[PDB]
């Protein structure tokens, strides 16, 4: 079901640093978004606009290695002095306020702009070589440079025309020692890695970090001062442990080499926990939200947890899980700002739920296993802008994807499963979990289901008259179309005392029902008495009317069709009602007929392998045996065979070639059996 | 809420070199600070004060270009920067108190005759050393000119020192009493530190007597200069809403106090957020609210001078005074004026400047549609003036005009450099230093690089709106109007917009003719560029946009008070003398801010009757009107930026009221001034041309100098009178430049019905004097063929000329028009100069032609 998702296109770039498109990690703030793709002669880095080439429009390269020394694209930053949002008005004047720099990886050699613009005018910085990481800017003008030992020398930059000065902050060979703990990433970028939340959360001014293990500090830095002031070092990894175990189960052995790594901090209210055992292949994951009440950066109880029912299955390429919400400021519902959170390995947009335990619900939109594959999706970075979701996807530009058991089986699979196959195309976010709602295994989801959501198309189009004339024909492609929903996704296979190819052999009859509501000729009033015995009615000049009851069901109702057939009477000797039983001839014949041609294009083996077990089931009238019905496709046999002496020889080899055409349909529960030899 | 605008100067843009005129160093024996004088004579010397300390440049402000332009290279450096640099006038002439700083005292004299007017004059000695007090040993940060008789020293070790003149020239001491050998160590003061001294950082006067110095932990230390005493000690940690623990005390000598009136200020860092008003009386210091500013880029403005004044013609007239407070952090600068509207400090009307330039608002709103910029090819006239020569030809040949520096390539100042010469369009040379009041009031801030200035001017309501539209409340419902007309124009790209433009020069010209109603041209305009371009939601949001504005009325407001000036007038215009690059950036500049803009306004306003048959003959004044305004647009955008050499001094000819140079003193003086060459451009909307004014002039100066931009101001529909007089001048467009076959067209093509009778005003500059054509030209060679005619006494004319400049074919041409197409040819001697002498010259060109007939019966 789609909820409040606006999943279309948004854009594609200005390009010459969107000449590079391929998926790699990109540098997102919250000030109104900026955009990359990295590239091997310099980062480019723009603006997202809806004035899509250059008019507002920020794309400015910043220097990078053309060497063997190179940059990523989480390593050139956009330098804020106090982190805090005033870098837009720099976007023509060009002003102080949004600089950059790289310190480069065994060079260490920093390439300081002083502007955004002016680049010409660069300085250099050290702690020596691999002392690096990745680049982030912090509050003297500063930048932040992290050392994947966990180190963070911190490299105030004197804030008048820019200028760095080395020196080695806090942190030296402390977390060098640390072998004990991964400080090493397997999941990058500056929001990713690291955050320094402007106004994200309690982030605002503070430089963080937490590592692959969870181990987390806290610094502030005091621009005037010039000073890297920590104010926690404590592990979210004893915070959150007991209860990842508390909710899935791990069993002896399991435990015994089962790892929790921490993937994500969004500015320390957020610690995406991959539980996860090395022995399968599926990375499960708890979203361990934590959120502070009163004193903040600490243990509390409101570290809270969120047993997933999404269900990650590893790829080892396209691997990178990262998280970007826009609006993770909340504790407390919002549903008209995005504040949907978003898992990706880089390929799809699984939208995700969060604070269900920060407050009593919040309604979010729907969880589990959620897909993205309408057309070439391929995720170079996903990030904000003004606000809102923006995922940089690769050979579609920009696209935009910003957000603001029982019983879906068994009468809200005729709303919701209604829902999720009459669209699928505009958004497809609505198959997982409706068609995972079947799929997965009960005796009762996969028995009824394959039953009514056959009825569902006996529901296609709200108005039940519409659909029962002339867009009866456009219901017939939605019987067909609800079927192949059924035949991918395996809900068809395991079946009731009843026979589960009804479904099936009311498509073979469908034919006759098409002909005469489209051709009207006055074979259209034939379903008359068919109807008006059945359910009596409005009854009227329609018989037409109530078909929707009579759709998905051949079991009794071929029997009251052929008797306004046998209502054709009063004397027909000397020929003349006889063109009616022309008429009659001429359309529905060929649909009885097929069942041979509709029956040889499919069920072959889907009907004598579950057609001739549910024959050795009948009461008689209940519909197994009968396949066109015994007893009834007899008598107009012997309608065809009586009109024939009830005229000459010319409508007569008519409506006669095409009596001995249908004889091998009342054959054709053991003539499937021609290409091979088997209450 | 917001009036004044950033407009940007270069004054090497109205010139070809990218240097000053003229450098002399004149020795005795600059970027950083730029503060004039205030003179009497109402031209002010711009001293330019370097970093270097030792380089200091007096050039007049107005009289910039031309005038005389001495940089003094003092032999030591000034004993700490501009701080001991105090300039005025004692005698009609510049007295230029310095403390060198090995030990002694400078006075320099400079006349207002060698410093207004070319070339030297004043010699013999004129720079005077004394060593009046011990300064070797002694060490003062701060000069402090009171009177002509007293500027006191302000010592770092000692105690505050008189410091008073007997003759102007040389000085005696009269030691002051005051603190800061008694104090400079107390409990916050610290005599270890250059920090915390209880001794100067910036002091201001209040009534000859009492003196207010500020000092580096912000005290306001009132002394008395009758007794030498202390009179109230106040400390600003405690009469603001700053304590001590989170005060950035300041710790460097720096401006911070400023007055016009009672209203003393002390700003006070604490991260640069909020500043602080107070008052002071005849002490007792009062203290009302601090004001949060509104600032941007971190808050890493550094402050290099406030000053405030007298209430001025913005969109308000009433206020109660304007604390210029002018800020800067690197390439870019701000005004913000904390405009008080009164002696509570928190009201205000904040008044924004933009940082960027005048045409960088234009690529950042989208203007350069009327771009007809060259290459690098002819990036030799266009590139050369749409940045000025000075950045046209550097690259990062300039390190110390923008002050960023290099070092090398693994440093990040190499690179960094190289990228901001060639984005600088004129932005970062202003960078901003200080203000002076030029004439009464003029706001000018003279930023650090000479012949550069941030330009504040009325930047009137009107000359705001499209680049500044939502952050500002100026203007009427007329301002809300075109703002939901941006609804629409701002959604599309302004290139769709600009074909539109075009089929609105083709209404004039007749491609679309004119002789229809205007519904029915622009349901034509909705067949061609507005077909499927519009947006189907766009259009209905234009639609109710419309409908809820009365249409008329908001018409009425814009097109008869905006667009259209009256007759605006010569308002007291005394006038500088001689053309020069100050006085031309005044009359192109601010002008094309009012004309480009009202481009835009006539684009989006004849955009929204296209896509309606509501009749445009009820805006029938307005559309007619907006339509021949856009045609006299369009001449004067495809000329800005292809030449600000030419077009200024175009619109000083017009009057002599401008003469070659204005010098406006007030806001009376120049709104009628930028409203008298709007109505020029806009000629009302035809009360002359100045397609026939403004340009026959410069086609004979400057086309045979060769501009070729004058086929983009060519430009008229020739109906009516053109079709006489333009056809004319297009003609003479190709004979300046000698590009000779349309000539010998496009001259013939009209008749003539002009014999004396005068309509073309032609002056052919000989370069001395104007050959007065069409008249005195006329009544010359047309009557000594003897009664003017209406071919060929002409094609004489032609014929004389195109020999004179080379072209022997089209001139033959059209003389054997003017021998076969005689009009008289009885033979008779009083007519057989037309037909003698036009055949004598008929036969010249033939013989150097060698020929086969047409010597036939000829001979």
């Amino acid at each position: 079901e789609n909820n409040r998702y606006i999943v279309k296109t948004l854009q594609t770039d200005y390009s010459s640093g969107f000449s590079n498109d391929d998926e790699l990690n990109g540098y997102i703030d919250m000030q109104i978004g900026y955009g990359l793709v990295n590239d091997h002669k310099k980062v480019y880095i723009w603006n997202i606009h809806s004035t899509q080439k250059d008019t507002p429009y920020i794309t400015v390269p910043f220097r990078s290695d053309d060497n063997d020394e190179i940059a990523v694209a989480p390593r050139c930053i956009l330098t804020f002095p106090a982190t805090m949002d005033e870098s837009p008005l720099a976007l023509n004047p060009n002003d102080q306020d949004e600089t950059g720099g790289l310190i480069i990886i065994k060079g260490s050699k920093a390439i300081y702009y002083e502007d955004i613009n002016s680049i010409n005018n660069l300085p250099i910085n050290s702690s020596g070589g691999e002392k690096c990481d990745l680049m982030l800017n912090c509050e003297p003008a500063g930048i932040v440079l992290s050392t994947n030992m966990g180190r963070i020398f911190f490299i105030t930059i004197r804030n008048s025309m820019g200028k760095p000065q080395l020196k080695l902050g806090k942190l030296l060979n402390k977390p060098f020692k640390l072998g004990i703990w991964s400080k090493i990433f397997n999941t990058n970028s500056s929001v990713v890695s690291l955050r320094n939340g402007p106004i994200l959360g309690k982030g605002t001014r503070l430089v963080y970090i937490t590592t692959n293990k969870g181990i987390f500090q806290t610094w502030q830095l005091s621009a005037t001062n010039s000073h890297p002031t920590k104010l926690i070092d404590v592990n979210i990894y004893e915070a959150i442990l007991e209860s990842l175990q508390d909710l899935y189960p791990f069993a002896h052995g399991t435990l015994k080499i089962w790892d929790s790594h921490p993937l994500q901090d969004e500015s320390s209210q957020l610690f995406l926990s991959s539980i996860y055992d090395s022995s399968c292949n599926e990375t499960y994951y708890i979203l361990s939200t934590i959120i502070f009440d009163s004193s903040s950066n600490s243990f509390t109880i409101f570290s809270t947890y969120r047993l997933n029912t999404f269900m990650e299955s590893i790829t080892d390429t396209k691997f990178k899980p990262k998280i970007f919400i826009p609006q993770m400021e909340n504790a407390n519902d919002t549903n008209e700002v995005t504040s949907i959170l978003v898992m990706f390995p880089n390929a799809v947009v699984i939208t995700q739920v969060n604070s269900k335990l920060d407050s009593s619900y919040s309604m979010r939109r729907k969880w589990e296993d959620i897909v993205s594959l309408r057309n070439d999706i391929d995720i170079i970075g996903s990030g904000y802008d003004s606000k809102s979701l923006y995922v940089l996807t690769k050979q579609m530009g920009v696209l935009q994807f910003f957000v603001k058991e029982v019983g879906f089986v068994k009468s809200h699979v005729d709303q919701a499963v209604y829902f999720s196959k009459i669209n699928a195309n505009p958004i497809d976010f609505n198959l997982p979990p409706e068609i995972s709602l079947d799929q997965e295994s009960i005796e009762h989801d996969l028995k009824l289901t394959s039953e009514e959501i056959f009825h569902s198309n006996g529901k296609y189009i709200p108005p039940m008259l519409n659909t029962l004339g002339q867009h009866l024909s456009v219901r017939k492609e939605f019987f067909q179309n609800f079927l192949t929903f059924v035949a991918k996704n395996f809900n068809y296979k395991i079946s009731p005392e009843l026979k589960l190819d009804l479904i099936e052999k009311f498509e073979i009859l469908n034919c006759c029902i098409k002909f005469n509501s489209i051709i009207r000729q006055s074979d259209v009033l034939n379903d008359i008495w068919e109807k008006t015995l059945s359910n009596y009615n409005l009854t009227q000049n329609e018989h037409l009317t109530t078909k929707t009851v009579v759709i998905n069901s051949p079991d009794v109702f071929p029997v009251i069709f052929k008797q306004f057939l046998n209502h054709v009477v009063f004397v027909l000797f000397p020929s003349q009602n006889q063109n009616f039983k022309l008429n009659v001839t001429n359309l529905i014949n060929l649909c009885f007929y097929d069942g041979i041609l509709e029956e040889g294009e499919k069920t072959i083996r889907y009907e004598l392998l579950e057609l001739d077990p549910m024959e050795v089931d009948t009461s008689k009238l209940p519909w197994f045996i009968n396949f066109d019905y015994l007893n009834c496709i007899n008598q107009c046999f012997f309608d065809f065979t009586f009109a024939c002496e009830e005229e000459g020889s010319l409508d007569s080899y008519k409506e006669g070639l095409l009596k001995i055409v249908k004889i091998l349909y009342y054959q054709f529960n053991q003539f499937k059996i021609w290409i091979n030899t088997q209450d | 809420m917001a009036c004044l605008s950033r407009i940007d100067a270069n004054l090497l843009q109205y010139y070809e070199k990218p240097e000053p005129n003229n450098t002399v160093d004149l020795y005795v024996s600059g970027s950083e600070y730029s503060n004039c004088l205030l003179l009497s004579n109402s031209e002010y010397i711009c001293y330019h004060f370097s970093s270097r300390s030792t380089l200091l440049t007096f050039y007049p402000l107005s009289d910039a270009y031309h005038g005389k332009t001495i940089n003094i290279h003092l032999p030591n450096a000034s004993m700490n920067q501009r701080y001991t640099l105090t300039i005025q006038e004692v005698e009609q002439q510049l007295l230029v108190n310095v403390i060198l700083k090995d030990g002694s005292f400078l006075t320099l004299q400079l006349p207002l005759s060698f410093l207004f007017s070319s070339a030297n004059t004043l010699n013999g000695e004129w720079f005077h050393l004394q060593n009046p007090y011990d300064f070797t040993v002694r060490v003062p940060h701060f000069l402090f000119y009171v009177s002509p008789q007293f500027s006191v020293v302000f010592l770092e070790d000692g105690g505050l020192l008189g410091l008073k003149k007997v003759d102007g020239v040389h000085y005696e001491p009269l030691l002051f009493n005051d603190n800061s050998y008694l104090k400079s160590l107390t409990r916050f003061f610290s005599r270890s530190s250059k920090s915390d001294y209880d001794s100067v950082i910036s002091c201001k006067l209040f009534h000859e007597r009492y003196l207010i110095v500020l000092t580096q932990n912000c005290h306001l230390k009132i002394w008395d200069l009758t007794s030498f005493t202390l009179i109230q000690d106040y400390d600003m940690v405690s009469q603001s809403d700053s304590d001590p623990s989170h005060f950035r005390k300041v710790e460097a000598v720096g401006e911070y106090l400023s007055l016009y009136n009672n209203t003393l200020v002390t700003l006070l860092p604490l991260e640069n957020g909020l500043f602080q008003m107070g008052t002071l009386l005849v002490l007792t210091y009062t203290f009302q609210n601090n004001i949060p500013t509104n600032l941007s880029a971190s808050a890493i403005w550094s402050i290099v001078d406030l000053v405030l004044t007298r209430p001025l013609e913005l969109n308000v007239e009433a206020s109660y005074l304007n604390l210029i407070v002018l800020w800067k952090s690197g390439t870019a600068s701000k005004l913000q004026i904390l405009n008080v509207n009164d002696e509570s400090f928190k009201n205000y009307e904040w008044i924004e400047s933009v940082n960027k330039s005048l045409v960088d608002l234009q690529s950042e709103h989208d203007l350069d549609i009327v771009t007809k910029t060259g290459d690098v090819e002819r990036g030799f006239c266009n590139l050369k003036s749409r940045y000025g020569t000075q950045i046209f030809e550097r690259a990062q040949q300039i390190l110390s005009e923008n002050k960023i520096i290099m070092a090398h390539n693994e440093d990040e100042e190499y690179l960094a450099n190289l990228e901001t010469i060639l984005r600088d369009v004129k932005t970062a040379f202003n960078e901003a230093s200080s203000i002076t009041l030029y004439g009464d009031e003029i706001i000018l801030v003279n930023c650090f690089q000479p012949y550069n200035h941030s330009l504040y001017k009325l930047n009137t309501t009107v000359e705001n709106w499209f680049y500044n539209m939502h952050s500002e409340t100026d203007g009427s419902e007329l301002f809300k109007y075109l703002r939901t007309l941006n609804g629409f124009a701002s959604t599309l790209s302004n290139d769709v917009l600009r074909s539109i433009s075009k089929k609105f020069l083709d209404i004039i010209t007749g491609e679309l003719p004119d002789s229809m109603t205007t519904v029915e041209k622009f349901t034509d305009i909705f067949k061609n560029c507005l077909e499927n371009q519009f947006e189907i939601t766009n259009l209905k949001i234009l639609f109710d946009e419309l409908n809820s504005f009365d249409i008329p009325v908001v018409l009425n407001d814009l097109i008869n008070n905006q667009m259209k000036p009256g007759i605006f007038w010569k308002k007291d215009f005394i006038s500088a003398i001689k053309f020069d690059g100050f006085t031309s950036i005044i009359s192109l500049e601010s002008l094309h801010q009012l004309l480009s803009i009202h481009y835009r306004i006539t684009l989006q306003v004849l955009l929204t009757f296209v896509l309606f048959d509501l009749d445009t003959e009820i805006f029938g004044q307005h559309i007619s009107t907006l339509l021949d305004l856009h045609y006299k647009q369009f001449l004067l955008l495809n000329l800005y930026r292809q030449d600000k050499c030419l077009l200024a001094e175009v619109l000083l000819k017009d009057s002599s009221e401008f003469s070659f140079g204005v010098k406006f003193f007030n806001y009376g003086q120049l709104i009628a001034y930028i409203d008298s060459l709007n109505s020029n451009v806009y000629n009302i909307t035809e009360n002359s041309f100045f397609m026939t004014f403004f340009r026959s002039y410069i086609i004979e100066n400057t086309s045979h100098k060769n501009i070729r931009f004058f086929l983009e101001n060519v430009e008229c529909p020739f109906y009516l009178r053109h079709n006489e007089v333009q056809e004319f001048m297009f003609a003479m467009t190709l004979f300046s430049c000698g590009n000779f076959d349309q000539s010998y067209e496009i001259f013939q093509l009209h008749d003539y019905p002009e014999a004396i009778n005068d309509k073309l005003p032609t002056f052919l500059e000989d370069l001395k004097s104007e050959n007065y054509h069409g008249d005195s030209i006329w009544k010359d060679l047309l009557c000594t063929f003897t009664v003017p005619y209406r071919h060929s006494a002409f094609y004489y004319q032609l014929s004389l000329l195109f020999d004179r400049n080379n072209s022997q074919e089209f001139a033959l041409k059209c003389i054997s028009k003017s021998a076969e197409y005689s009009l008289k040819e009885i033979q008779i001697e009083e007519l057989q100069d037309f037909k003698e002498k036009q055949h004598i010259h008929y036969l010249n060109l033939l013989i150097h032609f060698r020929m086969f007939e047409e010597v036939l019966d000829v001979l």
